[PDB]
């Protein structure tokens, strides 16, 4: 309220909050290397009208070889970031 | 009064409340000039000394948008304070008609009493009255007579209650202890003696 | 409300200046205004009184008007019907960011002030307020109140019992016309419905998007990193800021209407109760013999002992 | 996928097996299932609330009390004694904790049964003095009795000029758009 001498009364001030204590992270016990070393490094790379689709589940994602090796001409992400993608558990990645 | 207004304190507070509302509104407006709105600076030209083009005009659009909304918020709250201040101003005009030019016979609005007179005095941004009110305070013990039954017939008094049935002696007002001799001239003939719950004879 | 929490949002919030300070100041002022409202409406008799428990005056039944010692609680039966009539639509523990503050005046003591006003109305004489009380037995009250219509006690004492009867039944019919009835207790429900829809629409604004990817924080926070981040977050904060500012300004407009009605509320608990208000079709649709306060959720409900003059003759002048 | 901050507890539902989240009023999660076979409610308000200083006015005192709002007055002790409050002071320790009238914690004021006539509005009836924190004397409670027969008139009186402050004109301001 910007005074040394302040009159008497309940005066508003800041908003307190209890700082949190620790950390709780809860994932499944799903524990598996992905087929990214072969679903990307594949053999049968199809046509365009006959584009291939795989659903991949039950895995643990790496996102690490994709950056430390510049084999890729165009990297692009749309509804998502690139690097912070390795925070979240996902449902059913789709290789197209 | 030369006590209550002179050495005294915040029992004149509302006018400083008005001025403090003005000051906080206006100082908030100036501090919004000192604030950014997602652009680079809080002050123009400063940026335009180091801004180039379309980048530049996007940032100046940000600043102009924010300055505009903050200003408009000031406008709206001023208008709201103006509406409240004018409803109270209509009250002020009201009591300067009602309570000043006559005795406003309505009760416990002029001050805290029965309002014998009133004296306005001017003020910065407002007006401060001096309400010449009334406060009656002494007390007693007296007994009742809702009527008067002299010869077998009733006399409701003058309706304006409490006949002075202190020893069944006289007639009385509402507010002041007052001896009033009963005659025929002072009450009215109302039928026989039906429900005279305090009976008084010799009312001649 | 805004900005719910991450880390980045507080920095982007204090980008926009003292908006947090502005809104919290304005709602603090509205809170203090509502405090002033209930003080100036109710706390108008300083020196309180006693529920006198004579409760029967020739025939003058104040049944259920006053809370009674025979009750379990101390809220009167009429007002208990009033509480039961009015719906909604430990402490509040919800991360909207919001709250209803608790009121100032204690709810039973809200009722105790109503009891005080009604009881000293039922006693104490006309001079009541501007003084304290002056020992008048309440039939002398209406015998005095016949001057604010300009008639005699030949009304009252020549018709004594009859008058009380037309009192009691109608009050009992009040018990009908407030239990059995409907929307003719509207404006309290109307106030709560305004605030309900306004605040719930504000909640839905927290569900709302503003042209961003998500409509909720911590969602984008896993797939935002940088400038993309702050663009989407600036959209969210901008919209939540505009919507909240809209809410605050409308709360202020509502509170202005409430305080004009509160001026009226004090005016009808003063002019109508503490004396008889001689002005015409102000208190009620009669010549306004008495009126009694009653509490209610978030508002006051009066009871206007009006006066409907009703028979008809023909004469020559 | 869900980050955030809050107070967990086990679930209290008729939770369907295909569902996972709760979003109860408007997208506000409030209930989840652990990914390693347990079921939990998530009331994310750890706590919050405004605080407010209660001070006698730096002209007869310098001792405060600090009203917290949205707490039930045992969370505050754990916030103090593991240093978890955001206005983390130093020169500060708990005198007491008067709490009911659910407006929240009040640090540094005593209960008083002899309730006074309420200087300062602490929340829900409760008010301060000196610094104590009583509930409220609602005024001065005058018991009264009024029989039928018994009447008094005022026999002397007073005049009492008092103030009243009626604002009219605010500052006649104006604003250049151009500057």
């Amino acid at each position: 309220v910007k005074s040394f001498e302040i009159d008497k009364g309940i005066y508003q001030t800041s908003n307190f909050r209890v700082v949190p204590s620790g950390d709780v992270v809860r994932f499944p016990n799903i524990t598996n290397l992905c087929p990214f070393g072969e679903v990307f490094n594949a053999t049968k790379f199809p046509s365009v009208y006959a584009w291939e689709r795989k659903k991949i589940s039950n895995c643990v994602a790496d996102y690490s070889v994709l950056y430390n090796s510049t084999f890729f001409s165009t990297f692009k992400c749309y509804g998502v970031s690139a690097t912070k993608l390795n925070d979240l558990c996902f449902s059913n990645v789709y290789a197209d | 009064i030369q006590e209550s207004l002179t050495t005294t304190s915040t029992a004149l507070g509302k006018l400083q409340d008005v001025v403090n509302q003005n000051a906080q509104a206006l100082n908030t407006l100036v501090k919004q000039l000192s604030s950014n709105f997602g652009a680079i600076s809080s002050v123009l030209n400063d940026i335009l000394s180091r801004l180039d083009k379309v980048e530049a005009e996007v940032q100046i659009d940000r600043l102009i948008t924010g300055r505009l909304q903050s200003l408009q918020t000031y406008v709206t709250q001023q208008l709201i304070r103006a509406a409240e201040i004018r409803a109270s101003a209509n009250l002020a005009a009201t009591k300067m008609s009602e309570c000043v030019l006559g005795q406003s016979k309505r009760v416990d609005f002029c001050g805290k009493g029965y309002h014998l007179m009133s004296f306005p005095q001017a003020a910065p941004h407002g007006v401060v009255f001096l309400h010449v009110t009334y406060v009656p305070s002494q007390e007693r013990n007296f007994t009742t007579a809702p009527a008067i039954c002299h010869e077998g017939k009733a006399y409701f008094p003058r309706e304006g209650v409490f006949v002075f049935n202190g020893t069944s002696w006289f007639i009385t007002q509402r507010n002041f202890f007052s001896p009033q001799i009963i005659t025929t001239d002072n009450t009215f003939v109302s039928g026989n003696c039906d429900v005279v719950i305090g009976i008084i004879n010799n009312t001649v | 409300y805004i900005c719910g929490d991450s880390t980045e949002c507080a920095n982007l919030l204090l980008q926009y200046g003292s908006f947090c300070t502005q809104l919290n100041r304005a709602l603090s002022g509205i809170a203090a205004e509502q405090d002033r409202n209930t003080r100036e409406v109710f706390a108008q008799v300083k020196q309180m009184y006693k529920t006198p428990t004579l409760k029967y005056f020739g025939g003058f039944n104040f049944s259920q008007i006053l809370p009674d010692p025979l009750k379990p609680t101390k809220r009167s039966f009429i007002e208990d019907l009033l509480f039961n009539k009015v719906t909604l639509a430990i402490c509040a523990q919800k991360f909207n960011g919001l709250t209803v503050l608790p009121p100032l005046l204690t709810d039973d003591m809200i009722a105790a002030y109503t009891a005080a006003l009604v009881s000293g109305t039922a006693t104490a004489g006309w001079t009541f307020g501007a003084g304290a009380a002056l020992q008048i037995p309440f039939a002398m009250q209406m015998a005095y109140r016949f001057n604010g219509i300009g008639v005699t006690q030949n009304v009252l004492y020549e018709n004594q019992k009859q008058i009380a009867n037309q009192f009691n039944k109608a009050i009992s019919q009040i018990q009908e016309s407030l239990t059995t009835t409907s929307t003719a207790l509207g404006k309290l429900q109307d106030v709560v419905n305004q605030n309900a829809q306004a605040l719930n629409t504000l909640v839905k604004q927290l569900s709302s998007n503003f042209g961003a990817i998500s409509s909720v924080l911590n969602d984008i926070l896993s797939r935002l990193d940088k400038v993309e981040a702050e663009v989407q977050i600036d959209r969210l904060i901008t919209g939540r800021l505009q919507s909240l500012q809209t809410y605050v300004t409308q709360q202020l407009i509502r509170a202005a209407e409430i305080r004009a009605s509160a001026n009226l509320a004090a005016t009808k608990m003063s002019e109508c109760v503490l004396g008889q208000s001689k002005r015409v079709d102000f208190c009620g649709k009669g010549y306004h013999l008495m009126s009694f306060p009653q509490a209610a959720p978030h508002g006051v409900v009066f009871l206007h002992v009006t006066y409907v003059p009703s028979q008809e003759r023909n004469f020559t002048t | 996928g869900l980050t955030g901050t809050g107070v967990l507890t086990p679930s209290s539902k008729r939770f369907q097996p295909f569902q996972q989240f709760g979003r109860d009023v408007s997208d506000f999660t409030d209930s989840v299932r652990d990914p390693k076979t347990s079921e939990i409610l998530d009331i994310s308000p750890c706590s919050f609330g405004g605080v407010s200083v209660i001070t006698p006015g730096t002209n007869a005192s310098s001792e405060v009390a600090v009203l917290y709002q949205d707490v039930n007055c045992t969370d505050v002790s754990t916030a103090i004694h593991a240093d978890q409050l955001t206005p983390a002071w130093r020169i500060y320790s708990t005198g007491n904790n008067v709490f009911q009238t659910q407006a929240g914690c009040l640090i540094g004021a005593e209960h008083v049964d002899t309730s006074y006539e309420c200087d300062i509005p602490i929340g829900a009836g409760i008010c301060a003095s000196y610094i104590v924190a009583y509930t409220m004397s609602l005024g001065a409670d005058s018991s009264i009795a009024y029989s039928n027969n018994t009447i008094a008139i005022p026999t002397n009186f007073s005049i009492s000029i008092t103030t009243e402050v009626m604002p009219v004109s605010m500052a006649k301001t104006s604003v250049d758009c151009n500057m």
